[PDB]
C-alpha cells in the first residue's frame, strides 16, 4: 500500500532506527522490524519534495512547487501547525532544536521561520525574509 | 433578478398516454406533450412538474401513496420522479415501446407492459438516498405473442395480469411458488383482448375485447379449472372500443368506443347505467379513482380532457386546449391574472397558481393576435384576424364593444392606452394603425404612412405614444395628442417586427431580421445601442432540414421582446428553442432559456444523429402512419405546405418549437410566455418547490434526536406530532447558536404553525430574549413567504406583534425609561 | 466520517485499473468485468457500453475477478462476491486473515487460492442450483509441492481435477476427495502467467523470462517452448477463432501475436498500455471470434482485431496485422482539475497528469471522450514553435468554460504547467483551438476565467499582469497592472460590468470592465490563493493562507463573511447553484460544507483520502470529488435536493414517560428572562429583616438573597419599603439596594422586575439622590448600573428589528 515513494527520512530514536519516514504525496512511518505501516499522515497534493525531521514530535513535509509546509505531530497524527511561504518552497534546511528553519523559495527567497512549534495561530506566515540583489539592482 | 426558474406550464391537457388519479381523487395525473400535469380537484390547484421528457410520453403512473412517479416515453425512456418533492430520481431506458406501467397496491413492486414482455421490478426507496442502479427487476414474463397493451394487479399484490393485442390475457404471480395457484390463461375472446381485470372479490376474473365482449371467467367446475358463466355484448355496431377500464369495489366499466360514446354497466348484472357522447372525438384513455365516483376521458383527437361523475350527472372540469395556437399572453398588473389568445378564438383566463382557465370567450370566430391589459387590470382587450377589437372586462366577463373597421380588415397587433380610450390597430393585411374610442365604436384615426405592414405597436406608461413598426425596415412614433398630429420616422435598415417600449417611453426595442435588437430614443431620434441575438440562439435543425442549423436562418430572429419592470432588463422570445434575458444598459444577455426538449417537437435539436440520415432520406421521415392498427391513424388528411394552419395532423411535418408571446410580471419579475407546448412561467418566487420533511414516528424519536443533537429534524418530529409539551421540549431544547441555523431551514409547511406556536407561547414566558431570536430568524429567514401569502399568517402574526409591543416592547419601554432617567439624573446637578 | 448533506453516488471516470479482468458469454455474446479499487464494472463487448457496476463498495479492494454466464465472481481480502448484475447475493467469507491470490470456477465447485498456499474449495449446494455455496474443503501447497500460486485454472475434460499453477509447478487435485493426483516437475524459470487452451491438455505458462511453455498432463510434458527476447510476460490467451493464434502480453505494454503452426510471430503490437502502469494487464481473445479485448493500468480498455486474410490462395499464410477497435479510457494519472462544463450536468471536463483533458459524460459513460490536442493549421503561415516529436500539453491547474457562445468560437481555457500562455480549446470540437492567450509580462499563468459574454479569457500572471484576451481573434483588449505578486484568481460579473482578482499580494482588486477604473482595493491579510464566483449571487468566495475561506460581497465592497475552521491548506471550494452554501476540501481530510448566512460548517465530511477538487454541479445534485490517488471522479448525490439534513455546528468535537414537561427557567446565562407567573407585576408597580439581609448580602457584596423575597414582595408593602431607606448621609442603604438592583440584573432572570424597582426608586429617592449628585459613592453604583444596563439593547435592537420587519412584511 505504497506504490509511490519518493522521499525518506529516518528518526532519531536512538540506536534504534525503525520506524522510519515514507512520503510520496502522503506519509508513513513505517517499522523495520514488524514489515508494517505504523502511522499515516496525508502528506501534499503535489509529490512531496522536502522530508525533515525536526525534533522527537515534530517533522516538516514539504511540497514541490507550493507553497505551504506543514508541520506533523508524530504520535498525534495530525498537523502541529502549517508554514507557508511567499512562494514555492524550493529547499528546505532547520536548526537544532525547532528554533528557525530556513525556507529556500522557488522565486528566489530566504523565509526564516522563528519558533515554529510556539503559540488563529495555526497559519504561520514568514517571519524574516531574506532576498539577495545586486548591487546595480 | 437573473435567476428564473421553471415554475409551471399551463394547457394542452392531453396529447399522449396514460391519464391515472392517485391514491386520494384530489390529484390527477395528465401527460402534457412531454410533461406531467397535476391537477387538484377540490383544493383547485394546478402543478406541471419541473423536468421534462425527451419524446412524447406514452405511459404513466404514479405511486400507492404518492411518493413515485414513473414516466414513460414512445421509446421507452423512464424517469422516475419523486413525486412529493417534484425532483427526478432516475432516468432508466426501456429499450421497448411499452403501454402500461401499474404500481402495485403494496406499492412494493411495479411491472411493465414492454412488446410481448411483462417487466416486473422492485420499486426504488424514496426515503433512501438515490442510487447509481435503484431498479432491480425481479422477474420477466414473456408468455405472450404480440405487444401486451393493458395490465392490472389484483387488489392484493400477490396477483397481476396483463393482456395483449394478441388474443390471450395471462395471470401470473409475483413469486414463483404462487405459481401453481394460478398460473393460467385467457383466451376465446376474437379481437385484440383491450383490458382484462379482477374483480374485487378474486374470484370474478372479467376480460373485455376490442371487438365489444367481455367474459366472465370463474374458477368452477363442468381437477376443474376456469369456465367462462357469461359473455356480454354491448353491440356497438361499426364502434369499437378503445379505452376500457374497471372499479371493482363498486363492480363498474368505464368504456371507450372509437366514435367518441361511452359506456358504464354494473358487472355482474351488466346493466347499462348511461351512454354518453363525448363527442365525435373517442375516449383515448379512462380513469376511475379508488372510490370511484370521478372519471376522466381525454380525447387525442381534440386535446380534451374531462372529469365527470358516473353517479351524479356532472362534470368537474371539461378542459379543452388548443396546441399550436397560444397566439398572445398578457400578465395583468395584478400578479393574479394570465390571458391567453389563439387561433380558435378561445381567450382563457389564468391564476398563476391555481392554473386554471378561469374564464373564457369563444367569442371570436378567427385568430385572436394580440392582448394587452388597462387601467389596474380591469378592462381586457383582443384584436384579431376576426376582423375586430373586442373588449372583454375582468367582472362581468363580456363583451363591451366590438370595434370595426370600413372593410372588415383583420388586424395584427394592439396597443392600448393606460387612459382607457385609446388602443390603436395595426393590421397584417391594411397597414394603417386604427385608433378607436373605447366609449365610440368609431375610429379616432387612420394613421397612414406604412408601406407594407404595421408589424407591432406599444404605448408608453409615461407620456403614451405610440410606436409601430412597419415591414419597410422603419419606425413610425406618432404623438396624437397637443392638436398636432405630429409623426417621425426612425429608419432602421433592416426589416424590423415585434416592438416593445421601454415603460419610460423614451427607449424602444427593435427587432430586425438580422436578430439585432436596436434600442432607440425617442427624445432624440438616433439610435441608442444595439445587442445582438443572432449569435447566442438555440435554434434547431429539422429532420427534413437540409442545411445546418449553424447557418440555417430558421429562427435567428425574435417574434417578440418586453422590457422588465424597471426597464433594465428585457425578454425576448421567437421561433427558436431559445428564450432570451438581455440586461438593457449592460447591454449583454443574463440568460439563455429552453422552451422544451422535445425530439417530436422539431425545431428542438442542434445537431441531428447521423444514425437515422440513412441512404436517400432520414429515418423519421418515412410516413409510419399507415401501419398503424387503427383505420383512423391509418387515415391521412393531410394537405402538403400548410404552415401554422388548422390542425396538427395536416402539416405532414413534426410542429416546429415556437414561442409567440412574452410578458413579464409586474411584481415578482415572473416571466411567462406562451409557447408551442403551451404557457409556460418563470419565475423568482424560489422554493415554492414543496419539500416534505422526516417521511416515514414517536414522540421517544424526536427526543432521541435532542439526544442525538438533530435538533431541527427533531423540531419537524415534534412538529408532526402537535403536542404543545413535546414543542417545549424541542423549543427551549436547541441551543441559540443554530437558531438561525435552524429557521432558515424550517419549510414553509409547519410555517403558520410554528408563528402561531411563537405568537400564543411567548406571550406568557419569560423567555422574551430566547423567544425574539426565533422571531428574528424567522422573519429574517423566510419573511418572503409571508409577502406573498399575507392572509396565511394573519392570525399567527396578530399574535406575534402582540407579543412584540405588549409583552415585549412594555419591558423594553421599562428599560428606555429608566436608561433615560440614568442620563438625566447623571447628567444634571443638584441645589443648595 | 459519513456526509450527511452529501453521499457517494460512484466514482465517474474509470473503465480498469490493472486487476486481471474476466470474460463471459451470454448466449453468443460477451461481455466484460474490470475492477476500479472496490468496485467492478460490466461491459458489453460490441459497443463497449457500460453494462453494470457493483450495488456496494466493497470494503477492501477487489482482488480477483472471475465470470460465469450470469454470475460475476468478485475477490476481494478474505470474502468472495457472487454476483448476479452487479448485486451481492452472496459473500463466501474464507475460514482464514489469508488475503483471496486467484479464483476459477468449474463443475459443481468453486476454488479460490489465498496467499497462504492454500486454496479453499466451495461446493455448490445442489447441481441442481447454480452458485456455489456450500463450503466443502481448504487444500494447501506445502513448499515440497509448490511455490507461490500464480493461477488456478481448470483445463476441460478433467473431471474434478483442479490445475493450480504456480511460480514453480503445476499440481492437479481431485476436488471432491482432496487428493493431489500429480504433481509436475519444477519449470526452472519463474512461471508467472497461466492460461487453459482449446487443445487438450495443454496449459499454456508465461514465465519471468520472455518464454511461454505449452504443457500436457495427459503426458506431462512440456511439448513445445516460445522465447521472447528481455521481456516479462503478464498475459496469455488464445484464439480460438478458426486460426491456431496465441497471445503474449508483456508488462512491458507490448502485445505479441503467435501462430504455432507457422511457429512465427504474426506482429508485435507495440505500447497499447503504459509500461509503468503494469505494462499490458490482461489481454484475452474472445471466445471463437478474432477479436482481443486488451486492458491496461493506464485505466484503459482497448479492442483490436485481426482483419480477415487478405490471400485468398493461401488465407493462414497472409495475416493482416491487428488493428484498433473501440476503447473506454480513463486518466492514467489522477486528475489535477476538473470542472462542470455544461449547465444541465451532462458533461465534466476532467484533466491530469496524463497530460490530457477527458469529457466525461455524466449522463451515459460511453458518451465520455478524450478531447484532442490537435493543433489548427496556424492562421499565420509562418510555421509553429515546438518539437517535431509532438508530445502532450503540460499538465493543468485552472479551467474555465463558459458555454453562451459554444462553437462559434473556443470556449475552453487551460492553464498548463509553467507556460507563458494558455491555450484554448472549442468544447463542442472536442479538440484545443486556434488562439493561445499570452501573459505578456514573462510570467506563468496562474489562474484565468472567462466571460460569461463569451468574448473574453481573463488570464493572470505569476507577475501580476491580467490581460484580457478576445475569443473572437485571439486579440487582447486591455492588459491590466495592479498585482506586483501572482494573480491567483479572477472572475468576471455576470453582467460583464465588474470584474474581481485575487493576488498573491493579500490585495483583491475590484475593476470595472465596461469602464476601465480601479474602484475598489480590499487588502486582505494573507495572500490569497484563489478565488471562486458565484454569477447568480454577485458574491465571490476566496481562499488564503490563513485557512479560511473569507465570502467578499462585490456591491458593499467588504467582507460578508469569513469562514475560519479548516486546519490545512484549502485545496479546492465552490459555491452552491444558489449561494446557499459552499463546499470546502482542504489538505485535512476534511470536506466541510458551510452555510453562507449564517457562517456555520454544517457539516465536514472525514475521508480516507485528501480530497483535491470539489465541484458543485450547476444543478443542485451533484458534487464531484477527486482524490490524490484514484483516477476516477467520486459523484456525491446532494440529499438536499431530494429530502434534507441537519445543519449543526458539530465538527469540532470530532476532529419523558408522563407526556408533559415544565419549563425551564434559564436555558443559558447569557439570556435575559423574566419574573415566572404574572407579567403584569410592572403595570401594577409602575402605575428591619429586609434591611438587615440587604446588609448581610451587602457584607457579601452579593445580594442574591435580597432578590428572592423582592420578588415576593407584596406590591403595595414596596411603596413603604423603598418609602423607608434611612439614608440622610452615607447612602448605603440607597447604594446597597442600587447595588443589589445591578447584581439583580446580573443573572439576568426577572429583568423587568429590577427595572420596576429602578423606577420605583425613582418614585421613592430620586431627590435623595439628586440633591446629592456628583456624590463618588452613589455615581459608581450608578455607574455599575449603566455598565450592567448597557447590554439589554440587544432586545431593543431585536425589538425594533423584528417589529418593523413584521410590519413591512405583513403590509408589504
Amino acid at each position: 500500500n505504497c506504490v509511490q515513494l519518493n522521499k525518506l527520512t529516518i528518526v532519531p530514536a536512538g540506536d534504534s532506527v525503525a520506524q522510519l519516514l515514507v512520503a510520496s504525496h502522503s506519509i508513513s512511518l513505517i517499522d523495520i522490524e514488524e514489515k508494517k505501516v505504523v502511522m499515516t499522515f496525508p502528506g501534499h497534493v503535489s509529490p512531496v519534495s522536502t522530508l525533515q525531521v525536526i525534533t522527537n514530535e515534530f517533522f516538516i513535509s514539504g511540497a514541490e512547487g507550493d507553497r505551504f509546509l506543514n508541520v506533523y505531530d508524530i504520535h498525534s497524527g495530525m498537523t502541529k501547525c502549517v508554514l507557508v511561504a511567499e512562494s514555492d518552497i524550493k529547499e528546505l534546511s532547520h536548526s537544532g532544536q525547532a528554533d528557525s528553519i530556513a525556507v529556500t523559495t522557488e522565486d528566489g527567497s530566504l523565509e526564516i521561520f522563528v519558533d515554529p512549534l510556539v503559540s488563529g495561530n495555526k497559519s504561520k506566515k514568514s517571519s524574516k525574509k531574506i532576498q539577495i540583489v545586486s548591487k546595480d539592482g | 433578478k437573473s435567476d428564473f426558474k421553471f415554475s409551471n406550464l399551463l394547457g394542452t391537457v392531453y396529447r399522449q398516454g396514460n391519464i391515472t388519479f392517485s391514491d386520494d381523487g384530489k390529484q390527477l395525473l395528465s401527460p402534457v406533450g412531454n410533461r406531467v400535469s397535476v391537477f387538484d380537484l377540490i383544493n383547485n390547484k394546478s402543478f406541471t412538474f419541473e423536468y421534462e421528457h425527451r419524446k412524447n410520453i406514452a405511459a404513466i403512473d404514479l405511486n400507492k401513496q404518492g411518493t413515485l412517479l414513473i414516466s414513460i416515453d414512445e421509446d421507452g425512456r423512464a424517469i422516475l420522479v419523486n413525486f412529493k418533492a417534484r425532483n427526478v430520481l432516475h432516468h432508466f431506458n426501456f429499450k421497448e415501446k411499452c403501454s402500461a406501467v401499474k404500481f402495485s397496491p403494496d406499492g412494493r413492486l411495479f411491472a411493465l407492459a414492454s412488446g410481448r414482455f411483462l417487466q416486473i421490478w422492485k420499486t426504488p426507496d424514496v426515503n433512501k438516498d438515490r442510487q447509481f442502479a435503484p431498479f432491480v427487476r425481479h422477474r420477466v414474463h414473456a408468455g405472450h405473442f404480440q405487444d401486451i397493451t393493458s395490465l392490472t394487479w389484483s387488489q392484493d399484490s400477490r396477483f397481476i395480469l396483463t393482456t395483449s393485442k394478441d388474443l390471450s390475457a395471462k395471470i401470473w404471480s409475483v413469486d414463483s411458488e404462487e405459481k401453481n395457484l394460478a398460473a393460467t390463461t385467457f383466451n376465446g375472446h376474437r379481437d385484440y383482448v383491450m383490458g382484462a381485470f379482477f374483480s374485487h372479490d378474486q374470484e370474478k376474473i372479467y376480460t373485455v375485447s376490442k371487438d365489444g365482449a367481455v367474459f366472465v371467467w370463474e374458477f368452477t367446475k363442468r381437477k376443474y379449472s376456469w369456465r367462462i358463466t357469461k359473455k356480454h355484448f354491448f353491440y356497438a355496431n361499426q364502434a369499437k372500443v378503445k379505452c376500457v377500464t374497471f372499479h371493482p369495489a363498486t363492480r363498474l366499466l368505464a368504456v371507450g368506443f372509437t366514435s367518441g360514446e361511452f359506456r358504464l354497466y354494473d358487472l355482474p348484472d351488466f346493466t347499462l347505467i348511461q351512454q354518453l357522447s363525448m363527442g365525435q372525438n373517442p375516449v383515448n384513455t379512462v380513469s376511475v379513482n379508488q372510490t370511484g365516483e370521478w372519471l376522466a376521458f381525454g380525447s387525442s383527437k381534440l386535446g380534451q380532457l374531462l372529469v365527470y361523475e358516473w353517479q351524479s350527472e356532472s362534470y368537474i372540469l371539461k378542459q379543452q386546449g388548443h396546441f399550436d395556437s397560444t397566439n398572445s399572453l398578457a400578465y395583468s398588473p395584478d400578479g393574479s391574472r394570465v390571458v391567453t389568445a389563439s387561433e380558435d378564438g378561445k381567450i382563457k383566463v389564468w391564476d398563476i397558481t391555481s392554473g386554471f382557465c378561469l374564464a373564457t370567450f369563444e367569442e371570436h370566430t378567427s385568430s385572436v393576435t394580440a392582448v394587452q391589459f388597462a387601467k389596474r387590470g380591469q378592462v381586457m382587450f383582443s384584436s384579431s384576424l376576426d376582423g375586430t377589437v373586442r373588449a372583454w372586462d375582468l367582472i362581468r366577463y363580456r363583451n363591451f364593444r366590438t370595434f370595426t373597421g370600413t372593410e372588415r380588415i383583420q388586424f395584427n397587433c394592439l396597443a392600448v392606452d393606460p387612459s382607457g380610450e385609446v388602443v390603436c390597430a395595426g393590421s397584417l393585411d391594411n397597414f394603417d394603425i386604427h385608433v378607436w374610442s373605447v366609449q365610440t365604436g368609431q375610429l379616432l384615426d387612420a394613421l397612414s404612412g406604412h408601406e407594407g405592414p404595421v408589424s407591432c405597436l406599444s404605448f408608453s406608461q409615461e407620456n403614451s405614444v405610440l410606436a409601430s413598426a412597419s415591414w419597410d425596415k422603419t419606425i413610425r412614433i406618432w404623438s396624437i395628442f397637443g392638436r398636432s398630429q405630429q409623426v417621425e420616422p426612425i429608419e432602421v435598415y433592416s426589416d424590423v417586427l415585434a416592438l416593445s417600449m421601454r415603460p419610460d417611453g423614451k427607449e424602444v426595442a427593435v427587432s430586425t431580421l438580422k436578430g439585432q435588437i436596436s434600442i432607440f430614443n425617442i427624445e432624440d431620434a438616433k439610435q441608442v445601442g444595439n445587442i445582438d441575438c443572432r449569435k447566442d440562439i438555440i435554434s434547431g435543425r429539422f429532420n427534413q432540414d437540409r442545411f445546418t442549423a449553424k447557418n440555417s436562418e430558421r429562427s435567428k430572429f425574435f417574434t417578440t421582446i418586453h422590457y422588465s419592470f424597471d426597464g433594465m432588463a428585457i425578454v425576448a422570445g421567437g421561433n427558436n428553442n431559445s428564450i432570451c434575458l438581455y440586461d438593457v444598459p449592460n447591454e449583454v444577455l443574463l440568460k439563455r432559456f429552453i422552451v422544451s426538449r422535445n425530439m417530436a417537437l422539431n425545431g428542438t435539436l442542434e445537431f441531428l444523429n447521423s444514425k437515422k440520415m440513412t441512404e436517400a432520406g432520414s429515418l423519421d421521415l418515412i410516413d409510419d402512419a399507415g401501419e398503424n392498427s387503427d383505420l383512423e391513424d391509418r387515415i391521412d388528411n393531410s394537405l402538403p405546405g400548410s404552415q401554422r394552419g388548422g390542425d396538427l395532423s395536416t402539416r405532414k411535418m413534426r410542429p416546429e418549437v415556437r414561442v409567440t408571446s412574452v410578458q413579464f410580471s409586474p411584481t415578482a419579475n415572473a416571466f411567462a410566455a406562451a409557447s408551442t407546448e403551451g404557457l409556460l412561467i418563470y419565475s423568482t418566487n424560489d422554493t415554492i418547490l414543496f419539500d416534505p420533511f422526516d417521511l416515514d414516528v414517536t414522540p421517544h424519536s424526536t427526543v432521541e434526536a435532542l439526544r442525538e443533537k438533530q435538533f431541527l429534524n427533531a423540531l419537524v418530529m415534534a412538529f408532526r406530532l402537535n403536542e404543545e409539551y413535546l414543542i417545549n421540549k424541542v423549543y427551549e431544547a436547541i441551543p441559540i447558536k443554530e437558531i438561525p441555523l435552524v429557521a432558515s431551514n424550517i419549510p414553509a409547511i409547519y410555517l403558520p404553525r410554528i408563528l402561531k406556536f411563537i405568537g400564543d407561547f411567548a406571550i406568557e414566558s419569560q423567555h422574551i430574549e430566547f423567544n425574539l431570536i426565533w422571531i428574528k430568524a424567522l422573519l429574517s429567514a423566510s419573511g418572503g413567504y409571508i409577502n406573498e401569502h399575507k392572509y396565511l399568517f394573519s392570525t399567527a402574526m396578530r399574535s406575534i406583534q402582540r407579543f412584540i409591543v405588549r409583552v415585549a416592547k412594555e419591558v423594553v419601554n421599562t428599560t428606555t425609561d429608566n436608561k433615560y432617567t440614568y442620563r438625566f439624573l447623571v447628567s444634571t446637578d443638584g441645589s443648595m | 466520517k459519513n456526509s450527511k448533506i452529501f453521499s457517494p453516488f460512484r466514482i465517474i471516470g474509470n473503465v480498469s485499473n490493472g486487476v486481471p479482468f474476466a470474460t463471459g458469454t451470454l448466449g453468443s455474446t460477451f461481455y466484460i468485468v474490470t475492477c476500479v479499487g472496490k468496485t467492478f464494472q460490466i461491459y458489453d463487448a460490441n459497443t463497449l457500453h457500460l453494462l453494470f457496476v457493483s450495488e456496494k463498495e466493497t470494503p477492501s479492494s477487489i482482488v480477483a475477478l472471475s465470470a460465469h454466464f450470469h454470475y460475476v465472481y468478485a475477490a476481494y481480502e478474505n470474502k468472495v462476491g457472487i454476483y448476479k448484475r452487479g448485486i451481492e447475493e452472496h459473500l463466501l467469507e474464507l475460514e482464514t486473515d489469508a488475503n483471496v491470490e486467484h479464483l476459477c470456477i468449474f463443475g459443481d465447485y468453486l476454488c479460490a487460492s489465498t496467499d497462504d498456499n492454500s486454496i479453499f474449495i466451495y461446493k455448490k449446494s445442489d447441481p441442481q442450483d447454480k452458485y456455489p455455496s456450500e463450503f466443502y474443503t481448504k487444500l494447501t501447497v506445502t513448499e515440497i509441492q509448490g511455490g507461490e500460486i500464480v493461477s488456478l485454472q481448470h483445463l476441460a475434460t478433467y473431471l474434478n481435477k483442479l490445475t493450480v499453477v504456480t511460480k514453480s509447478n503445476v499440481l492437479l487435485f481431485n476436488v471432491r476427495t482432496g487428493k493431489l493426483v500429480f504433481t509436475s516437475n519444477e519449470f526452472p524459470d519463474q512461471i508467472t502467467t497461466a492460461e487453459p487452451a482449446p487443445v487438450l491438455d495443454i496449459i499454456a505458462l508465461g514465465t519471468v523470462t520472455g518464454e511461454v511453455i505449452m504443457f500436457n498432463m495427459r503426458k506431462g510434458k512440456r511439448i513445445r517452448t516460445i522465447k521472447i527476447p528481455q521481456s516479462r510476460i503478464s498475459s496469455l490467451s488464445f484464439r480460438t477463432d478458426g486460426s491456431s493464434h496465441l497471445s503474449v502480453g508483456t508488462s512491458s505494454g507490448d502485445l505479441i501475436f503467435y501462430d504455432l503452426d507457422r511457429r512465427s510471430r504474426i506482429h508485435v503490437l507495440k505500447n497499447i498500455h503504459r509500461e509503468s502502469y503494469g505494462g499490458v494487464t490482461q489481454a484475452t481473445f474472445l471466445n471463437g471470434q478474432p477479436i482481443i479485448v486488451t486492458s491496461g493500468g493506464d485505466n484503459s480498455l482497448k479492442e483490436y482485431v485481426f482483419d480477415p486474410s487478405l490471400s485468398q490462395g493461401s488465407g493462414d499464410v497472409v495475416v493482416q496485422p491487428p488493428r484498433y477497435l473501440r476503447s473506454r479510457g480513463g486518466h492514467s494519472q489522477p486528475p489535477s482539475y476538473i470542472a462542470f462544463a455544461d449547465s444541465q450536468s451532462h458533461f465534466m471536463l476532467s484533466a491530469s497528469k496524463d497530460r490530457s483533458l477527458w469529457s466525461f459524460s455524466l449522463r451515459k459513460d460511453a458518451q465520455s471522450q478524450e478531447m484532442s490536442q490537435r493543433l489548427h493549421k496556424k492562421q499565420d503561415g509562418g510555421r509553429v514553435g515546438g518539437s517535431t516529436i509532438k508530445s502532450k500539453f503540460p499538465e493543468i491547474v485552472a479551467l474555465a468554460i463558459e458555454n453562451a457562445r459554444i462553437g462559434e468560437w473556443e470556449n475552453i481555457i487551460t492553464a498548463h504547467k509553467d507556460e507563458k500562455f494558455a491555450r484554448t480549446w472549442d468544447m463542442r470540437n472536442k479538440r484545443v483551438g486556434r488562439w493561445t492567450f499570452d501573459t505578456t509580462d514573462d510570467g506563468f499563468v496562474k489562474s484565468v476565467a472567462m466571460s460569461q459574454c463569451g468574448n473574453f479569457g481573463f488570464i493572470g500572471s505569476s507577475n501580476g499582469s491580467i490581460t484580457i484576451y478576445n475569443m473572437q481573434s485571439g486579440i487582447l483588449r486591455k492588459k491590466y497592472k495592479l498585482h506586483k505578486r501572482a494573480v491567483t484568481g479572477i472572475s468576471l460579473d455576470g453582467m460583464n460590468r465588474k470584474m474581481v482578482s485575487c493576488g498573491l499580494d493579500g490585495i483583491v482588486g475590484f475593476y470595472d470592465f465596461n469602464k476601465s477604473t480601479l474602484l475598489g482595493k480590499l487588502k486582505l491579510d494573507a495572500p490569497i490563493t484563489a478565488m471562486v464566483y458565484h454569477r447568480s449571487s454577485d458574491l465571490f468566495a476566496l481562499a488564503l493562507d490563513d485557512l479560511s475561506i473569507v465570502v467578499i460581497d462585490a456591491v458593499t465592497q467588504r467582507v460578508v463573511r469569513q469562514l475560519w475552521g479548516h486546519s490545512n491548506r484549502i485545496t479546492a471550494f465552490d459555491f452552491s447553484p444558489e449561494g446557499r452554501w459552499i463546499v470546502s476540501a482542504s489538505l485535512d481530510s476534511t470536506i466541510r460544507t458551510w452555510d453562507l448566512p449564517t457562517g456555520g460548517c454544517i457539516d465536514g465530511i472525514i475521508v480516507d483520502n485528501v480530497a483535491t477538487n470539489v465541484k458543485f454541479s450547476p444543478n443542485g445534485d451533484l458534487l464531484a470529488t477527486t482524490h490524490v490517488t484514484g483516477n476516477g471522479i467520486c459523484i456525491w448525490t446532494n440529499r438536499a435536493q431530494f429530502k434534507t439534513v441537519s445543519t449543526r455546528t458539530i465538527d469540532e468535537s470530532e476532529f419523558i414517560d408522563f407526556n408533559t414537561y415544565t419549563s425551564l427557567e434559564q436555558i443559558d446565562k447569557e439570556l435575559l428572562t423574566l419574573s415566572i407567573g404574572p407579567r403584569s407585576k410592572m403595570n401594577t408597580l409602575l402605575h428591619s429583616h429586609f434591611t438587615k439581609q440587604l446588609r448581610e448580602g451587602s457584607q457579601s457584596k452579593d445580594y442574591s438573597s435580597l432578590l428572592a423575597t423582592l420578588i415576593n414582595f407584596s406590591p403595595a408593602a414596596v411603596d413603604l419599603e423603598i418609602r423607608s431607606l434611612n439614608s440622610f448621609e452615607p447612602f448605603d442603604e440607597i447604594v446597597w439596594f442600587i447595588d443589589a438592583l445591578t447584581q439583580g440584573l446580573k443573572s439576568n432572570k426577572n429583568f423587568e422586575l429590577y427595572e420596576t424597582f429602578m423606577s420605583l426608586l425613582f418614585k421613592a429617592h430620586g431627590d435623595v439622590i439628586h440633591a446629592n449628585n456628583k456624590n463618588q459613592d452613589i455615581a459608581s453604583a450608578l455607574q455599575n448600573w449603566e455598565d450592567v444596563h448597557k447590554k439589554e439593547d440587544r432586545l431593543d435592537d431585536l425589538v425594533k428589528f423584528c417589529m418593523g420587519v413584521a410590519a413591512f412584511v405583513t403590509t408589504a
